[PDB]
């Protein structure tokens, strides 16, 4: 389940 | 003084004189216009139904847009009317950037967070590449005038052509943890622009270099003292920095509470700071104006997004001040406020449940 | 489903371009001379000027050169299209004809750089090696010569100087050098580079850089024997060359600036020197032996030698003779003798050309065309019958024209440029009238100050009968005469806007109202406003004038007395409007046209459809009651519909474009009317000078006209291999689309040229149709113009 919010995704 | 007045701009132009920037004067006036109206946002009817909207990237002319969504899919519509025209579908999981191609038609990239690479063609076409560990694409941007794309994956760049299958080229970056994440050229492809992560013991840090790619030369990153230009700042993606369109201003969000900057990037004075304003720890995205005269900076968290106007030319607190005010004709929250190439068509912004809306400016 | 047809009536006539040299043979001068898209040829004679041949081009013509390469006995020419087209043409004389033969041919085009605010720049080697082109900002172009290049390959060179003024080439080098004048936040230089084309960059540069005025906008190379460059700016004369620097600062050269240039003797002793006032001035150089070496000037001196029009191209034939040609007057022939006339001339004239020049208004009146041409000193009303070309000069610079039927008497609107310590220059023809009067409305060192008049011209013998000057800084923009309300008497009516030199778009203006009865005109209402009155049209018998970004109606009651009826504020600076009789009018010049209507059961304006895809605007004119006219400044034609469908939300609302064009030309103002089988003639006019018109043919003669074009093509020779699909479709900056709809018009007009053998090659399959019974249809066709 990825993230909606562009500031809590690992990348 | 090459004139100030509409009267007499018309009047010359109207007996064939040509004489000094006409055409850039009448923009200014338009977009120095638009600043006391009222805007409209009008909605975009999607086919399928995406819970999320990431970036936004517009046609090599003027006259398409593209955009990503969590459903692994990229959606383009059509600027003037407002109804998608195509719907790519492909990816395995959410892409990160697109970056449409500058120069000769409908060419479109693709990144993900698997390593992959498909380089659309629109009206049918489509290629692949893939990584060799199953890690992210940061980011990739084409060339102008050479046969070149560059990925920006875990820390090397691979410098590959679209005419074989492999890549011709590895440069590394000495250590492991110092990634890189942007790899945006200028617009008249004379020069490149990396973001790589600052080394240290708190939150990661990043530094923008400026190297040089006038005779094809491979850039050396292993190198950690050469043309430093901002040293820190926070890069979230690649909408957070943006080049104007003359190539003449670079946006940065340096922490240190975060306040913003811009600087000049005439070779006469590369590095000036220039203008500088302080914001709060949620502003998300920075955009110009085609005319290099107007800042929105996106917030998120009613309001949207806010605008500034440069005034003042070397400094001061005082630079800058609120003109706008843009709102959500009703937790939301905004991820791109990026300005569309026409100087004075209006604004688009994406939003957290999936939603992408065009604003555009009407009068009482 | 629009079908329309264009035709050129008049060949543009503005001289945008000159050069001389030997190009028919190798025993006698010639003279060219490329108008827009025409290319005359000249030959000099003692008598005076013969022609030889006269060829049209595909697209605007932007540089020309004449260079002589090693081995050969006539030169060659070198044309570059606006379009950016290449080629390399001869002159050959088999028997009793002459044809222009292609030698190389190509295109030169960068989509990236953006245009330069000065223009394209074409400077060859003195040495025939090489051939700069200065196109987008900061790139540099170089074109081998070495006669393998029959495709003009080319390479692009990085300058890091972005706003560069002149270029030229050096002479008395070993080594392609160039030298030019770049700006920045600093003053004005001169740096000189070396241009290698072995390795494709600038190498050394032979000389250190200089410090120039702050207006220094020319060079020039002086020939072989003396070496070096030579700037001239406003005020300031200046030399460089190598250690060596010579400067004056002559006071006959302040009034105005310098424009062009031209070399008069083969060692450069002698320059000619123009201004845009007249005033042909002429340099002198100094020689002087250095007991056993070269030669080194001592001074340098400009003396006035007369008067002529505004010219913009510049050359010396032979023997006492000069060329002055011209694009805001007419081009004329003047004679250098050594002597001195009466009030101290050198210059006297000969011979005067025709020129209609920048058409701003024109008018239709009983056919007969009265039209403005021409700006400050040259120009005045043309007439065109049916074609003979009456001048009536006047001193001034027109802006509109309108016409009455109850009082045999027109109106212009002028301008007037007086300095002040307020006097005037020359007689004028807005001072010297029978009749004046100021206008008195108590409502509200060095420079050149502008005043405005309304002049009243009778037509019977085209006299100037009365005179009415304006407020101070105070221009006129629209005017009309009509009838309002129920009052038995026609009246003017003109609309004003005070302008500021100093801040922005104005913020007030007038309606004045006017009536000349018996001898005289007085004013009865002013209603000031808050705005520019860009424009006005007479409606069903209320004022309709789009005042500042706001369309407003207004009415007209029993006493004069002017009330405003409506309000529609959406649009961004509407200029131009044009209606049809029915309750239907236009916007424009921040986007595209957008349509209104009026109800009469309720006032209040109601939108009906407005186009996107912005489009820059220069006249909009309605056509029957759906199909629309516009004119983009990007040289482009275009006509819009109202786009039927049923959707309530997407339909009715989006006007659809259904033609394309490119004309080429800047359309400045349309009209109805003809001067002598389609429905409909509508003319414009254009800033080069050129009268067209656009007719419509119903459904029928298109698909039989369409596929004549395409299949006249393969029989035709280009002069520079260009297939006329190129020149002919919609070319912006970003976009470009093939054009459908408008018929190629004179391409049509020009098969009755072409030899009978040739005829059976046209039309072999569609009756089956044969060369005289296909040979009428043409016929009928031309007799609209």
């Amino acid at each position: 389940c990825t993230p909606t919010d562009v500031r809590d995704v690992d990348i | 003084v090459p004139e100030k007045n509409a009267v007499r701009i018309l009047w010359g132009r109207e007996r064939g004189a040509r004489a000094m920037g006409a055409q850039r004067l009448l923009q200014e006036l338009v977009e120095d216009k638009t600043r006391w109206m009222k805007w409209e946002g009008k909605r975009v009817e999607l086919p399928d139904s995406p819970r999320s909207t990431f970036l936004l990237a517009f046609s090599p002319d003027r006259t398409l847009l593209a955009s990503t969504h969590v459903n692994h899919n990229i959606y383009i519509t059509e600027v003037k009317t407002g109804k998608c025209v195509h719907s790519l579908i492909g990816h395995r999981r959410t892409p990160w950037c697109v970056t449409f191609h500058p120069t000769i038609s409908g060419l479109i990239a693709s990144g993900c967070l698997d390593g992959e690479v498909r380089i659309w063609d629109l009206h049918g076409g489509s290629e692949s590449w893939f990584t060799d560990s199953n890690n992210a694409i940061a980011s990739l941007a084409f060339h102008p005038t050479a046969q070149l794309l560059l990925i920006a994956t875990a820390n090397e760049i691979h410098f590959w052509d679209w005419s074989r299958r492999e890549p011709f080229a590895v440069v590394k970056t000495a250590s492991e943890m110092e990634r890189v994440r942007l790899v945006r050229f200028d617009p008249l492809g004379h020069y490149l622009l990396t973001a790589i992560v600052n080394p240290s013991n708190a939150n990661t840090t990043y530094r923008l270099q400026w190297w040089d790619f006038t005779k094809f030369d491979l850039p050396e990153i292993s190198n950690a003292s050469v043309n430093v230009l901002v040293q820190n700042c926070k890069i979230y993606n690649d909408a957070s920095c943006d080049i104007s369109a003359d190539g003449q201003l670079l946006a940065a969000f340096i922490p240190s509470e975060g306040i913003l900057a811009v600087y000049s990037l005439a070779p006469h004075n590369l590095g000036e700071m220039l203008y500088t304003k302080r914001f709060g720890p949620n502003a998300i995205s920075v955009s110009l104006s085609p005319m290099g005269r107007y800042v929105m900076v996106g917030l998120a968290s009613h309001m949207v997004a806010q605008v500034f106007r440069l005034q003042q030319a070397h400094g001061g607190e005082t630079s800058m001040r609120r003109v706008f005010n843009v709102l959500y004709p009703m937790h939301v929250s905004i991820n791109s406020a990026r300005w569309l190439p026409e100087p004075g068509l209006g604004l688009a912004y994406g939003t957290n449940k999936g939603d992408l809306v065009i604003c555009r400016p009407e009068a009482l | 489903m629009s079908y329309n047809y264009v035709v050129t009536a008049q060949k543009p006539t503005a001289v945008n371009g000159c050069v001389t040299g030997h190009f028919t043979s190798a025993e006698d001068l010639n003279l060219l001379i490329a108008k827009n898209t025409r290319l005359e040829i000249y030959v000099v004679t003692a008598e005076g000027l013969r022609p030889v041949k006269e060829v049209g081009m595909y697209g605007k013509i932007a540089v020309m050169e004449l260079f002589r390469p090693k081995g050969e006995s006539k030169d060659l020419l070198f044309i570059l299209t606006a379009k950016y087209n290449a080629c390399i043409l001869e002159y050959k004389q088999s028997g009793e004809s002459i044809d222009i033969i292609t030698r190389a041919h190509g295109n030169v085009q960068d989509r990236i750089g953006r245009p330069s605010e000065t223009g394209i720049i074409g400077i060859i080697d003195p040495e025939c090696r090489m051939i700069g082109l200065r196109l987008y900002d900061g790139l540099f172009k170089v074109i081998p010569l070495d006669r393998d290049n029959k495709e003009l390959k080319a390479f692009n060179i990085r300058l890091e100087e972005l706003h560069v003024i002149d270029v030229k080439f050096l002479y008395g080098c070993q080594a392609p050098t160039i030298c030019f004048v770049y700006q920045d936040p600093q003053g004005r230089h001169v740096k000189t580079y070396e241009v290698s084309l072995r390795e494709k960059e600038f190498n050394k540069g032979p000389w250190k850089q200089e410090n120039v005025e702050a207006e220094a906008s020319m060079v020039i190379a002086v020939p072989e024997p003396f070496g070096g460059a030579i700037i001239i700016g406003q005020e300031s004369i200046t030399y460089h060359n190598g250690d060596k620097y010579l400067a004056i600062a002559p006071p006959i050269i302040k009034q105005s600036t310098i424009v062009c240039h031209n070399r008069v003797d083969p060692n450069g002793s002698r320059y000619l020197l123009g201004d845009m006032e007249g005033r042909l001035f002429m340099l002198l150089l100094e020689k002087e032996e250095q007991m056993d070496g070269t030669v080194t000037l001592k001074d340098l001196r400009v003396e006035l030698l007369g008067e002529t029009s505004i010219a913009e191209c510049l050359t010396y034939l032979d023997n006492g003779v000069v060329f002055v040609g011209s694009r805001l007057g007419d081009s004329q022939l003047v004679k250098l003798n050594v002597d001195s006339n009466e009030q101290g001339s050198y210059v006297v004239a000969m011979e005067t050309f025709t020129n209609l020049g920048p058409i701003v208004d024109m008018c239709v009146v009983d056919g007969q065309l009265v039209t403005c041409s021409g700006a400050f000193k040259e120009g005045s009303l043309r007439i065109i019958r049916n074609l003979h070309i009456r001048t009536v000069p006047l001193y001034e610079s027109p802006r509109k024209i309108c016409y009455q039927e109850v009082s045999q008497c027109f109106g212009v609107l002028s301008s007037r440029i007086e300095v002040q310590d307020t006097t005037a220059l020359r007689p004028s023809a807005s001072t010297q009238a029978l009749s004046s009067s100021v206008s008195s409305s108590k409502l509200f060192f060095g420079e050149e100050v502008e005043v405005h008049n309304l002049l009243i011209i009778d037509q019977h013998t085209f006299e100037v009968l009365h005179a009415h000057q304006f407020l101070q800084n105070e221009y006129a923009l629209s005017l009309v005469s009509c009838k309002l309300g129920k009052d038995p008497n026609t009246y003017f009516i003109v609309g004003t806007a005070m302008v500021y030199p100093e801040e922005a778009e104005p913020k007030q203006g007038r309606i004045v109202v006017f009536q000349y009865s018996d001898g005289k005109l007085q004013t009865v209402a002013e209603k000031e406003v808050k705005g520019a009155v860009y424009s006005m049209v007479e409606f069903n018998g209320k004022l309709l004038a789009s005042i500042n970004s706001t369309v407003r109606l207004y009415e007209w009651t029993t006493e004069k007395e002017l009330r405003t009826e409506c309000n529609h504020y959406n649009n961004i600076m509407a200029l131009y409007l044009k209606t049809k009789g029915d309750f239907i009018l236009v916007g424009d010049l921040m986007r595209s046209v957008l349509l209104l209507a009026y109800k009469p059961m309720e006032g209040n304006f109601e939108e009906i459809a407005r186009d996107f895809n912005p489009n820059w605007m220069s006249a909009v004119e309605i056509l029957d009651d759906d199909n629309f006219l516009g004119a983009e400044n990007a040289f482009n034609l275009f006509v819009c519909q109202k786009d039927s469908a049923a959707t309530t939300d997407e339909e009715r609302q989006h006007l659809q474009e259904v033609g394309l064009f490119h004309l080429g030309e800047f359309v400045n103002v349309f009209c109805h009317g003809s001067l002598v089988p389609t429905q409909g003639s509508v003319l414009f006019g254009t800033v080069n000078g050129m009268i067209g018109l656009v007719t419509s043919l119903s459904e029928s003669w298109y698909n039989l006209l369409l596929d004549m074009q395409n299949r006249l093509n393969k029989v035709i020779k280009s002069v520079g291999k260009i297939e006329h699909s190129f020149w002919r479709s919609f070319h912006t900056e970003r976009k470009t689309e093939p054009a459908t709809g408008f018929i190629d018009g004179d391409l049509i007009e020009s098969f009755l040229d072409i030899s009978r053998p040739k005829m059976q090659e046209v039309v072999a399959n569609l009756r089956e149709a044969t060369a005289d019974d296909l040979i009428k249809v043409v016929e009928e066709l031309t007799r609209i113009h």
